[PDB]
RNA sequence: GCCCUGCAGCAGGGGCCAAGGGUGGGGGUGUUCACCCAUUAAAGGGGAACGUGAGCUGGGCUUAGACCGUCGUGAGACAGGU
RNA sequence: AGCCGAGGGAACUCGGCAAAUUGGCCCCGUAACUUCGGGAGAAGGGGUGCCUGCGGGUGUGUAACCCGCAGGUCGCAGUGAC
RNA sequence: GAGCCUGGGCUCCGUGAGGGGGGAGAAGUCGUAACAAGGUAGCCGUAGGGGAACCUACGGCUCGAUC
RNA sequence: AGUGGCGAAGGCGCCCGGCUGGAACGGGUCCGACGGUGAGGGACGAAGGCCAGGGGAGCGAACCGGAUUAGAUACCCGGGUAG
RNA sequence: AUUCCGGUUGAUCCUGCCGGAGGCCACUGCUAUGGGGGUCCGACUAAGCCAUGCGAGUCAUGGGGCGCGCGCGCGCACCGGCGGACGGCUCAGUAACACGUCGGUAACCUACCCUCGGGAGGGGGAUAACCCCGGGAAACUGGGGCUAAUCCCCCAUAGGCCUGAGGUACUGGAAGGUCCUCAGGCCGAAAGGGGCAUGCCCGCCCGAGGAUGGGCCGGCGGCCGAUUAGGUAGUUGGUGGGGUAACGGCCCACCAAGCCGAAGAUCGGUACGGGCCAUGAGAGUGGGAGCCCGGAGAUGGACACUGAGACACGGGUCCAGGCCCUACGGGGCGCAGCAGGCGCGAAACCUCCGCAAUGCGGGCAACCGCGACGGGGGGACCCCCAGUGCCGUGGCAGCCACGGCUUUUCCGGAGUGUAAAAAGCUCCGGGAAUAAGGGCUGGGCAAGGCCGGUGGCAGCCGCCGCGGUAAUACCGGCGGCCCGAGUGGUGGCCGCUAUUAUUGGGCCUAAAGCGUCCGUAGCCGGGCCCGUAAGUCCCUGGCGAAAUCCCACGGCUCAACCGUGGGGCUUGCUGG
């Protein structure tokens, strides 16, 4: 009978969103708690070793990470267990490389190369709102982060809008609302990695979540959950997507 | 199953046949019960003394039971002191 | 050992055989029979499940009485009419719901002193 | 539950002592120089799997169904058993002689590199035969349609010299 | 305490002098005796009105009541049982 | 003719003769067998004093006779003797 | 709240002097019940009897032959 | 007296009278699906047997005899208790 | 291959059972050349007992001292911090919200991690190490002196909790929730530390959220028994309280008599559950040790301390049952961890090498450690690929002699391979050398109507049946058939079997219609019109882990195996 928390992960029990050989070895790296969920993230060791190929062994990868060479959201990360997730930027200045982390049409995480100018912005979806002592407004975002705003501009933010920010200093830019002609990118579900414009929203009683209808870029309609719709623009995306 | 011998015996065959099949009473080491086992081969009963160790198998019959000429018996000998009775009979061995 | 975990009987009247040992999570503690003191008031501090803290009263002398927003601090005389047990008034044991006698008058206890370490009461008309 | 074990890729006959089947298999074994019964049954099982897939896919509705259909036909074309203009119904006419003809031993025989199937087997096992750029030592490799014109003697091999005695004796027939 | 031995020693057989002291506890049976158990240095045997009822007990035996079996026509009887 | 006896507990005796043990009331629980009526109070187990109060039944009743409850307290022992 | 003792409840196996029927095996002894109208047609239900197969009585059926 | 009839089956035969159950036929009568089968439960149910009370001609288990038979606990004959 | 064959008679047609013929698992007889791959090897009987060695450490960038070498550098123990509650092993107990799936917690806790907002003020103290004495057989352990910290305590401030009266700013489907104001009270922080340097790195405390891991609740689903029929008494509910991290008869005081059950309660039996596995044309029948998820346990039973987390597998206390040392005073242990040993049995391996790969703990890092893991050793575990010669002339009826060829395999050697080896792979020399057995041979059923021996004896026989002096059936030899590095025997499951019958069986005479009727539950129910949309059908959203199964392409020579992608499986649940 287990008497405490887990500290190990077997490869056959790893999440499907990863690109990992399951029958090669017995153990996998167990991610440490952090910004994103376990089903929507992946550690840095795998990005450095198995995705880009800058190393063949975990010792080399750990040396690279501890020398202060990899940035995430503009910050040096040395922990090989740190999880990287959707809409995150991975940058390497000694090679001028910049990648955005996104999902496939299967649900697996890939790196899409971007430019050094767009690598300075990250969109954050608002997941919740709170009042904190002193009468301040706290927005709780999708990566698990938090942001403070004043009481006077509380109506300019809601629980499904998107906020674009300069990532190392975290200053707000270009709020994008949830409306009936907004452009959205789907992150989870069966229609993952699709994009389109909103058409209709539907509410339901007693806990059942709301639903949203979307029109494809060629005329086809589909549906999904309003929590899986990530606003990225008004009529034209504001980041380079695949 | 293993067993220890107690007594050699001979059973009369069923009609309309006529013969004496050689058999042996065996005491089992698992539970102490006594059964009867058939000795196949010509002269097999000569290569078996009392207090010799014996391995017992089923004889092979309808519904895991007895065979044609000798009803009442269900088991046969396979080894005598850890040696194959077929080899004993054919003469390709010598029992210790 | 107060196990506080589960009943060994179904509602159908049948028996249930426990398939494991008692876990430390399920246990309780002895009740704080909070009495009216004489010259001192005694408290206890308990370390709990997640490193958290609880304060117990054992002997009480003062109460915080409230009448329409404003509150005062007074002394406790005899207990009157605890409707949770018949012996508690005689033994002068205070629990939530008990009616006490103070310098002002009569008051209903609104707090759980075995959990909070304080006696708060609302004055009666 | 229980984990999975690896299972045979061949099947045995239901009855072992039927005269018709015995005669047929004896003739085939003698003519194709097969070591034992197990080989025959392997090729027959290959054919049976093809036939079962055909029967299952025949007149079935679905994108995955047509995908599987095209995959089957293209795999057969590539193995060299059917031509490019072939229909599903043409699989139910195949025989085990086709699979037995598509193997390296039989092909090394037909192409005149050996005088007998036994000689061909010996050459293949000793390493005197090279497919397009690779030595192979399994007489049942099932040569593909795109490699039958690239079979010859290995670079380092006594049989690679025009004036080898056994090579002369072999060429005698052709 | 001594003698012979088919007494090496440990123990055994057989015999001589010696009656000063010891020789017990339990199961079945009315029992004496005999039989068995565990201990013990060994757990000897006899006499004294088969020592001892003006000392005890009263289980047996041997009056008057009653039952069984057998014998007898019967009344009845039995060094037969209860 | 009576009372008490440490440790053991029928080793006594024909034989547990004699003596001892149990004991009133309320509650729990109750076998084989059976002529279904009994056995049966089977067996076995727990409680009981004094004081301070609270309730019920019949009754017109702060008349009388009965049935329950809580709390406090003393002793080796509360059907304390009979 | 273990453990010890104690009084009960249920149930599987364990062991026991000795009795009853059952089954095989040799076929030994007394009879001749069943198959033909088997020499008293056979069979069911109930009751009584007898060394044994069986006999008898009341009611029933034909799975009974003949004129 | 039937190769007949009535009855859920078991079973029911002299005549007359009373009380009663069911079915067939005929029917521009009434109701308007109210139906089928039925675990469990219930009621009826030959002969024989048992209990209590009455009766008892004939027949007749048991039993008593006479014959046959190698033997006869049987078949046949004469009596006869229960029923 | 959606299959049949033998057996009741003097001969025939049926019914019905037995047997043959196929696959998988365990044990075993005889026999055995090579390589590769894989999730195999004390599970079945004893969750029985254990000698010896190992399986959990790490930090000098937290502190003081001591020793060794030129204040500096190396080494040792102590104090202190983190971890040791994971990983690993087994299947006894459990018929249960234990498991599976869908949902909920607005009724809860969470050290290490992430983000944001804020703080680090003032004092004090003890004591290991060390020095002087020791006691004790050991296990262990006393006194005095001296001392530091990221050790311990106190004050302050922030902050946490309870209650009451108001305002209605936030989320959500919905506020016993969050925010603002006022009041009365309880509890009550912090290491401005270490390093580099002329500010940076690693760290400490508080608050709001998240993440990770758990706790609790509900709907639905999942063995056999009636020769087990009534069961339950805190039992079912309510009011008020206590306790808990939290809702709750979880526990208590009082008020009622309720709760389950022939649609099978209760009681008993057996059993870890699932993903999955075997078999079969399928419908279906059976199993669920090895890999993954979950549960439970650490000789049997109970009870506690410390910690974010335990009622603790290599920590503690007692009882029972076993054992070991002893100076007899007292002390210590339980391999269901890796090797290894005893015993029980029909039935299961070396007391080996390494942290090079994958991972975990500690550490700023460099790195250290790990019987996890990796690597080899032994084993007729499972699967894939091969071998024990080929060619030509002649001869006989497949084999002989003559001549020639090759070297997978065998013997030896050099490289590469490997943590180091070994195997394997390239190459060189030698040489047809070095390598077939097991069962059967009357009919089912394939292959002798040959020789000898024995003579109802001996022996054979799944079943039918052979043997009594001429044996195609026993034993041996000579021939021949089947499979083939494998081939036979014994037990178990599926199929055979329409002998369990939904698909898809039978009841006059072969087994089988209650003696007849009435009727309760249940099952089955005439025709037309209107409505509803519970069942039913279509479409679309969120779920049903991975591995395992089917197909194609690609990488180890091909393959078994591994990788990429498309389908399936998950017997189904739920929003429109």
């Amino acid at each position: 009978a287990r008497k405490g928390p887990k500290r190990h992960l077997k490869r056959l029990a790893a999440p499907t969103s990863w690109y990992i050989h399951r029958k090669a070895y017995k153990w996998a790296v167990r991610p440490s708690p952090g910004p994103h969920s376990m089903k929507t993230s992946i550690p840095l060791i795998y990005i450095v070793r198995d995705y880009l190929g800058y190393a063949k062994t975990a010792r080399e990868a750990r040396k690279i990470l501890n020398e202060g060479k990899i940035l995430v959201d503009g910050r040096v990360r040395k922990d090989y267990k740190f999880p990287v997730g959707i809409m995150d930027v991975v940058s390497i200045p000694e090679t001028g490389e910049h990648y955005r982390v996104l999902p496939n049409r299967i649900g697996k995480l890939i790196l899409h190369p971007i430019s050094e100018e767009e690598a300075k912005l990250k969109p954050f979806r608002i997941n919740n709102k709170r009042m904190v002592k002193g009468a301040k407004v706290q927005l709780n975002l999708h990566d698990g982060s938090n942001h403070l705003v004043s009481l006077a501009e509380k109506d300019a933010y809601k629980t499904s809008y998107t906020v674009i920010m300069q990532v190392p200093e975290r200053q707000i830019v270009k709020v994008l609302p949830f409306e009936v002609g907004a452009y959205v990118f789907v992150t989870q579900g069966k229609n993952v990695a699709r994009k389109g414009k909103i058409v209709e929203v539907r509410q339901f009683p007693m806990g059942w979540p709301d639903v949203v209808t979307i029109e494809d870029e060629n005329g086809e309609l589909f549906d999904t959950l309003k929590e899986y719709a990530f606003v990225i623009g008004k009529d034209k995306p504001e980041i380079s997507l695949p | 199953a293993r067993g220890i011998v107690l007594e050699k015996i001979a059973v009369e065959a069923k009609q309309p046949n006529s013969a004496m099949r050689k058999a042996v009473r065996v005491q089992l080491i698992k539970n102490g019960k006594v059964v009867t086992a058939f000795t196949p081969g010509d002269g097999a009963i000569n290569h078996i003394d009392e207090h010799d160790e014996v391995i017992i198998e089923g004889i092979g019959g309808p519904k895991g039971g007895s065979m044609g000429d000798i009803p009442g018996i269900r088991y046969k000998v396979v080894k005598v002191n850890r040696v194959s009775l077929k080899e004993l009979v054919k003469g390709r061995k010598e029992k210790p | 050992a107060i196990w506080q975990g589960r009943s060994l009987k179904k509602p159908s009247g049948g028996r249930i055989i426990l398939a494991r040992k008692k876990r430390k999570r399920e246990l309780g503690r002895e009740p704080a029979n909070t009495k009216v003191g004489e010259d001192r008031e005694k408290r206890k501090i308990i370390r709990t499940y997640g490193g958290n803290r609880k304060v117990r009263l054992v002997e009480a002398l003062y109460a915080n009485v409230f009448e329409g927003g404003k509150g005062k601090k007074v002394k406790i005389l005899n207990v009157v009419e605890n409707p949770a047990n018949r012996q508690y008034a005689r033994r002068n044991i205070i629990t939530k719901g008990a009616i006490i006698e103070t310098e002002i008058g009569k008051a209903i206890v609104t707090s759980r002193p075995g959990q909070d370490g304080v006696v708060n009461a609302v004055l009666i008309k | 539950g229980d984990p999975k074990r690896q299972r045979k890729k061949y099947e045995t006959p239901s009855h072992p002592w039927i005269k018709e089947r015995l005669d047929r298999e004896r003739v085939l074994k003698r003519n194709y120089a097969l070591k034992n019964k197990k080989e025959l049954w392997r090729h027959e099982t290959q054919l049976k799997e093809f036939r079962r897939r055909a029967r299952r896919l025949l007149a079935a509705r679905g994108k995955q169904a047509e995908i599987e259909r095209q995959q089957l036909l293209q795999r057969l074309y590539r193995l060299g058993l059917l031509p490019a203009d072939a229909v599903l119904d043409d699989v139910l006419s195949l025989t085990v002689e086709d699979v037995l003809e598509r193997r390296l031993q039989t092909i090394v025989y037909r192409k005149g590199l050996a005088r007998t199937m036994k000689q061909a087997r010996q050459l293949i096992v000793h390493g005197h035969i090279e497919v397009n750029g690779q030595v192979i030592r399994s007489p049942g490799y099932l040569v593909l349609r795109e490699e039958e014109d690239t079979i010859t003697y290995a670079k380092g091999s006594p049989f690679a010299k025009e004036g080898h005695p056994e090579r002369m004796v072999i060429e005698q027939a052709k």
